[PDB]
C-alpha cells in the first residue's frame, strides 16, 4: 500500500498550508504575554534553558581566532523577550526581535524594562515573510519557533539568513526534535521534525555545521531539545 | 514551546 511507516516531510501532515499559518496566528494572540506563556507552561525551566543557551553561545564569542562578534544579534520568533531579555541584551550592544504577534512585542517594552533601550528594531512579521537584511547580524538565534514554518518557507529562511550575517556570524537554531518522523500538532499549528529531517533542511539552505548540542536538563515528558550553530 | 512528546 502507499501509506508508510511514518512521515518525514511537512508536506505529508499539513492539510492546507494557508490554514496551518492562520490556525498558528489565532493560536499565539490568545496566550498571555508572560514567559509561562512562551514556554507553553514550562517557565520553570526558562533558566535552565538560559544558561545551557549562555554556554553553547560563549564558545563562539570567546573562543577562537575567528570570533564571533557581539555588535548585533537577531532574536527570531522573539515573543515577549525571554530570551533578548536574559541571553541576547547582556552579550550584544544592539539586538533586533522579530514576531508574528504585535502585543508580544509591545509587551517586551516594558518586559525589557530599562536594558531593552537597546533593541533597535522589533519587527512584526512572520518568518516565512521576513528578509534579514544583508551583512546585519553577528547572531540569528532562531529558538522555540521552526515547527511553524513549513520545510519550504524554512529551507528559504534559512537561506535568507545566511546572507545577513556578518563575517564570522553564527545562526543558532534551538527547538524540539521528534524522535522519528515529522508530527503535526493541530492545536498550536506546528510541526515536530527529527534530527535527520532538520539536517536536511539546513543543508538545503547551504549552511555548514558547526556545533550540534542535546539540551540537559529538561522536564521526562517534553520532545528533546537541540541546538545547532550554523554558518 | 518545550511541549509533551506525549504517548510512547
Ligand atoms: N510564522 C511565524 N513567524 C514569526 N513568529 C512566529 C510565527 N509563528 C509563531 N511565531 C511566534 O513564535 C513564538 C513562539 S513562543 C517562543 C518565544 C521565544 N522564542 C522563547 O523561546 O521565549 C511566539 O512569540 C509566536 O508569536
Amino acid at each position: 500500500g502507499l501509506v508508510p511507516r511514518g512521515s518525514h516531510m511537512t508536506s505529508e501532515v499539513i492539510e492546507d498550508e494557508k490554514q496551518f499559518y492562520s490556525k498558528a496566528k489565532t493560536y499565539w494572540k490568545q496566550i498571555p504575554p508572560t514567559v509561562d506563556g512562551m514556554l507553553g507552561g514550562y517557565g520553570h525551566i526558562s533558566s535552565i534553558d538560559i544558561n545551557s543557551s549562555r554556554k553553547f553561545l560563549q564558545r563562539f564569542l570567546r573562543e577562537g581566532p575567528n570570533k564571533t562578534g557581539t555588535s548585533c544579534a537577531l532574536d527570531c520568533g522573539a515573543g515577549i523577550g525571554r530570551i533578548t531579555k536574559r541571553l541576547l541584551l547582556p552579550l550584544f550592544r544592539e539586538v533586533d526581535m522579530v514576531d508574528i504577534t504585535e502585543d508580544f512585542l509591545v509587551q517586551a517594552k516594558t518586559y525589557l524594562g530599562e536594558e531593552g533601550k537597546r533593541v533597535r528594531n522589533y519587527f512584526c512579521c512572520g518568518l516565512q515573510d521576513f528578509t534579514p537584511e544583508p551583512d546585519s547580524y553577528d547572531v540569528i538565534w532562531i529558538q522555540w519557533v521552526i515547527g511553524h514554518l513549513t520545510d519550504q518557507h524554512l529551507a528559504e529562511f534559512l537561506r535568507r539568513c545566511k546572507g545577513s550575517l556578518r563575517p564570522n556570524g553564527i545562526i543558532v537554531i534551538k527547538d524540539n526534535m521528534a524522535q522519528e518522523g515529522v508530527i503535526l500538532d493541530d492545536v498550536d499549528s506546528s510541526v515536530c521534525r527529527d534530527l535527520d529531517v532538520v539536517r536536511r533542511i539546513i543543508c538545503s539552505a547551504g549552511l555548514s555545521l558547526l556545533a550540534e548540542e542535546r539540551q540537559e536538563n529538561l522536564p521526562d515528558e517534553i520532545y528533546h531539545v537541540y541546538s545547532f550553530a550554523l554558518r | 514551546x518545550p511541549k509533551t512528546s506525549g504517548k510512547a
